[PDB]
């Protein structure tokens, strides 16, 4: 059953114009869609719609060439070609009862362009923070209305798209915001200093979006009213408020959110250092000035916490990005009172990584028909059940061998699971140990629950964790019909390395001082006061046992011979990653690899 | 030689069950299973039959055609022999009666060991095996979590397992009926060229005749407690 | 008429349980002349006279055995011996693993009423009524014992709120059946 205190969230609301059915609200977020997966792109909010979700949006959408993210992939409406193809997508999300934004985006010299070649135009000349090559033209004041009515032009061209939704989208530190906020804007005419100059800007394009299609559709903001840098850019305190105050009557919602595009890993909070809700104490700030509806994302993905923020006159909606990628059907089930069947985004951000590479498409991982819903047309929670009685023994019961049978049994095979391990997760029991990854649990976490979920259903199925390791005769005499075989992977225990591919001559960590991140994550095995991390791995092992050891008080070197922490410059985690580890005196030798090992000592060398 | 094991299958209710006359609940949130306890119950009399070289392990329930179910999980995780009493006038037998039932079996099968688990996992009487133990005559011990037996002793050695956690031994003159407890040993699992094998088994039926007994011998007319009322609290 | 309360102890030492068993009984007496007595069972179950003499107990019987602590022969016997010759309504146990070990034998053989891990109770006119859990405690579960003149109850612990005070039961000796357990305590662990 429903616990009855979520009833409120399934409350309708009145946007403008508009009426969302209820609370949960997908709020525009990239999937490496845009206007060029035209099936990927309707697939995969629909089924949020279908899901359950309110309102569903594009991801930032340009428009006009001038703001083109290539070689990200934003969505576009620049032309009849861009609103066939999002049209795909709205027709879509309709059929189910939600409604369609579509974000209205251009973002001056955060826009490279790296397609369209063309010149980007801003409040003042500068170039990028994030894009370092990338310089705009100041606009003058012709420059101020020929944009401008881009907006009109691709509000519009929105509603010939059948958007029920439109935005000006000023956050992450793109055109809107750039006037706004001082660190941009060294403009002294009138739409420079004051701050009803700095706004003039946006509270501007607003008004021309609202005329446009005002009576047919609710005009929503971004706006990113605390930039967390302090004191010279946005502060909520200080033009935050007072910004949502000039604007109010504007607008139809505020959708608000912390950050720059420099690090919005702070609007889109790792886990591994944000926990849910943690926007909201900016978050909060919002309601007590303005007088219309506002959602503020913070992953946000317990109905508990959920009711908090609502009944508390924090938010009035419930804005999600990720966890929707999750769990496309997290309000059914909410709804549904299924509470377990919910799965649950563990803030690992690789849904991040692939747009911020700049082109793959998202992928995710928890959810992992997510970017796989049009292409290989798997529905998250919809099996072909088999039509025989065929049976499946899976070795291990990590990630993979665990989806193996979540989803075979979903599917309605006998299933055998058995793993060595006491329990379900293969190496993700000690990663979640890891300082920081401890909500990386939950992917084994909702395993565990649907397998317990899934035996009980199926008869002949079984789990059997503290097994003997199967042998291949155990295996071949076992009697399923067929076998996944999920066993997994170690570290190296050689010094076997990405550079040379063999291995490093005195690397053996068998020996009494060398480690694998097995034997210091197992915690057994004795380590000293000195301690280096050598280190060929571009992904979170390393900085993180780093972290673990020294915050445990060794004296810590990472000699790297690729770029420490590569991966996680593109899920967001790598600034505070660093920070923490300059915090912790952890000393870092990059571009520097190593030649042979001995007792107490290693030979290590500069690769230019 | 031969240990007889006392096995039940019990429900599990599903949410949100519903109360149906209100002296049950409704039988479609029902889900039957071998209760917990005698997989390590099963498993100690494998343990035994497995230390030396000749003992017939033989599980025995009461009730209903369900209850195969179990039992055949039983034959795949090591039994011998499963063997079903029943009869529809046992319906609602109590546990002071399913002790009278098993006793009869328990002659007919002349064991030299019984085994019961140490409550069951839906009404958790927590007197099944300990009933048998009287109605037999044997000696008893309750909560057992470390048997040592070897076939045909006169005497066994086991540990109570006190509340907080306190350990006791025992000296135990056998053939004894013993109720097992969590943890005593890790139960196997059943390989599936195991409970394909395990299908082609007889369960062999007993009816309350071939035990001496009669329906007026049984069901909860002749119980200890009746039921009232069931409620959600 | 009476309530029986057999109280347990371990290692020199009175369980706590054995005072809210007291305080269940006293608790659901039908009337203030009916009698609570209550049995200790131990070669030097006297060592407890002094704890058990508290508000409430109207009669403590002492009764030595073969064992120091519990045995399950031991105990059997010696409480079909108390009831026997108490005649009362109702007996109460601890749900305890002491118990698992022998409540259900002592109602097997007699067919008193009989239920366990009771956690209510209660008189409706003079029908006794208990309440147990069921399904792996998912409802709660009301039963009666029709016709029963005694009726044995194992009573959940940390439940029933003991008395406070002193007390003066009569307190009598009598010795445990000499019958040989057919096991034999070594050591605890
Ligand atoms: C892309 C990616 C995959 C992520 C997950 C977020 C995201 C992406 N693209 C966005 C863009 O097109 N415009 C925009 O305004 N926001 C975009 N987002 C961020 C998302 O909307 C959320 O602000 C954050 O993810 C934080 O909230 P939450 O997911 O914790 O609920
Ligand atoms: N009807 C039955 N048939 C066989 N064994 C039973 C039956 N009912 C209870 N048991 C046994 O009693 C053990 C303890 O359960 P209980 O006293 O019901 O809590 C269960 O494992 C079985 O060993
Ligand atoms: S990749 Fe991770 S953080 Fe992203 S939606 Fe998925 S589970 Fe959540």
């Amino acid at each position: 059953a429903r616990d009855p205190k979520h009833d409120i969230l399934f409350e309708p609301i009145q946007i403008g114009p508009k009426t969302l059915r209820n609370r949960f609200y997908q709020v525009p977020h990239c999937i490496g869609a845009g206007s060029d997966k035209p099936g990927f792109q309707s697939a995969h909010r629909s089924v949020k719609a279908e899901g359950g979700w309110a309102a569903l949006n594009t991801e930032y959408c340009s428009i006009n060439p001038e703001s083109d993210d290539t070689h990200r992939l934003s969505a576009r409406i620049w032309d009849e070609g861009d609103v066939r193809n999002l049209k795909a997508m709205t027709d879509e999300v309709h059929k189910y009862g939600a409604l369609a934004g579509v974000e209205l985006w251009y973002g001056g010299a955060h826009a490279p362009n790296m397609e369209s070649r063309a010149t980007p135009r801003g409040p003042s000349q500068y170039a990028s923070e994030f894009e370092t090559l990338s310089y705009c033209k100041e606009m003058d004041l012709s420059d101020i209305a020929q944009v401008q009515q881009f907006y009109v032009d691709a509000a519009k061209r929105s509603r010939d798209a059948g958007f029920d939704i439109v935005y000006v989208y000023g956050a992450h530190s793109y055109l809107p915001l750039q006037f706004l906020n001082p660190y941009y804007n060294k403009r002294t005419d009138k739409y420079g200093g004051s701050l009803e100059n700095r706004a003039r800007f946006w509270l501007e394009t607003l008004e021309k979006v609202k005329h446009a299609v005002g009576s047919d559709c609710a005009i929503a903001t971004r706006f990113g009213v605390d930039t967390v840098y302090g004191p010279g850019q946005i502060e909520a305190e200080v033009d935050g408020q007072k910004f949502v105050e000039m604007a109010d009557s504007l607008v139809d919602m505020w959708d608000i959110t912390i950050g720059d595009i420099a690090e919005w890993g702070e609007d889109a909070g790792p886990s591994r250092f944000y926990q849910q809700g943690h926007t909201i104490p900016w978050v909060k700030l919002v309601k007590q000035v303005s007088k219309k509806p506002v959602l503020g994302v913070g992953r946000y993905t317990d109905p508990e916490k959920m009711i908090e923020i609502v009944t508390k006159g924090y938010a009035d909606i419930i804005g999600c990005a990720r966890p929707s990628i999750a769990d496309p059907f997290l309000p059914q089930k909410v709804e549904q009172g299924r509470y377990d069947d919910i799965r649950v985004c563990i803030g690992c951000n690789v849904c991040i990584s692939r747009w911020e590479i700049g082109g793959p498409p998202m992928i995710c991982t928890q959810n992992a028909t997510a970017g796989e819903e049009y292409r290989r047309g798997w529905h998250p929670e919809k099996f072909r059940q088999t039509k025989n009685k065929d049976s499946v023994l899976i070795v291990g019961a990590g990630p993979s061998g665990s989806e193996a049978a979540r989803v075979l049994m979903e599917s309605g095979y006998t299933v055998h699971l058995t793993d060595t391990a006491e329990k379900i997760g293969g190496h993700l029991n000690q990663v979640a140990a890891l300082p920081g990854l401890g909500e990386w649990s939950y992917h084994r976490d909702y395993r565990e629950t649907q397998i317990t979920k899934l035996l009980k259903k199926n008869k002949e199925s079984q789990l059997a964790l503290g097994q003997k390791p199967m042998t291949a005769d155990d295996v071949l005499q076992y009697g399923a019909d067929k076998v996944i075989i999920a066993t997994g992977a170690r570290w190296n225990t050689d010094g076997t390395n990405c550079l040379t591919h063999d291995p490093i001559p005195g690397a053996d960590a068998s020996l009494p001082d060398q480690l694998t991140p097995e034997q210091v994550m197992d915690g057994k095995k004795k380590i000293g006061k000195r301690v280096v991390i050598l280190n060929a791995d571009t992904y979170f092992m390393a900085p993180s046992l780093a972290e673990k050891l020294a915050t445990a008080g060794h004296e810590v070197t990472i000699v790297s011979g690729v770029h420490l922490a590569n991966y996680m410059h593109f899920t967001l985690e790598y600034p505070n990653m660093m920070r923490r580890l300059h915090e912790l005196h952890v000393e870092e030798l990059g571009d520097h690899f190593c030649s042979r090992i001995e007792p107490g000592r290693m030979e290590i060398y500069n690769i230019w | 030689m031969k240990i007889l094991v006392a096995v039940k299958q019990t429900a599990a209710l599903e949410e949100d069950f519903e109360i149906r006359d209100g002296m049950d609940v409704d039988e479609d949130f029902m889900m039957y299973d071998l209760n917990e306890w005698d997989d390590f119950s099963l498993e100690e009399a494998m343990k035994i039959k497995e230390s030396s070289d000749d003992v017939e392990v033989v599980v025995v329930s009461v009730g209903p055609d369900r209850v195969d179910e179990s039992l055949r999980k039983c034959l795949a995780k090591g039994a011998d022999r499963a063997v079903r009493v029943w009869d529809d006038a046992a319906e609602g037998s109590d546990a002071i009666v399913v002790g009278r039932i098993l006793t009869e079996v328990i002659k007919k099968e002349a064991p030299d060991m019984v085994f019961a688990g140490v409550q069951s996992s839906d009404q958790a009487y927590a007197s099944t095996g300990i009933s048998v133990a009287s109605y037999l005559n044997w000696p008893h011990a309750a909560v057992v979590a470390d048997l040592q037996y070897k076939p045909g002793d006169n005497k066994a050695v086991i540990r109570r397992e006190l509340e907080g956690g306190m350990l006791q031994e025992v000296e135990i003159n056998c053939p004894a009926v013993l109720t097992i407890q969590l943890g005593i040993n890790k139960p196997r699992y059943a390989s599936l060229r195991g409970i394909k094998q395990a299908a082609t088994k007889p369960i062999e039926e007993v009816s309350l005749a071939d035990i001496g007994l009669s329906a007026n011998d049984v069901g909860a007319a002749q119980s200890m407690s009746r039921v009232r009322r069931m409620y959600i609290p | 008429s009476k309530i029986l309360v057999i109280a347990e102890h371990r290692r020199n030492d009175l369980r706590p349980v054995s005072l809210e068993l007291i305080g269940a009984a006293n608790g659901l007496k039908k009337s203030g002349e009916d009698k609570v007595v209550v049995a200790v069972i131990g070669s030097q179950a006297d060592a407890f006279v002094p704890a058990l003499s508290v508000n409430g107990v109207d009669e403590l019987v002492v009764v030595k055995g073969s064992s120091i602590d519990f045995d399950p022969d031991v105990f059997e016997a010696s409480v079909s011996a108390l009831i026997a010759a108490h005649n009362p309504s109702v007996v109460l146990l601890p749900h305890s693993v002491d118990s698992l070990g022998y409540a259900s034998s002592l109602a097997s053989k007699t067919g008193y009423g009989f239920a366990t891990d009771v956690y209510i109770v209660e008189y409706q006119g003079d029908e006794l009524v208990a309440t147990r859990g069921g399904y792996n405690q998912k409802v709660n579960v009301e039963v009666d014992f029709p016709g029963k003149s005694t009726v044995v109850l194992t009573i959940r612990p940390s439940v029933f709120k003991p008395l406070e005070g002193a007390g003066s039961p009569v307190v009598s000796n009598v010795d445990a059946p000499s019958v040989q357990s057919r096991s034999q305590n070594k050591d605890y662990v």
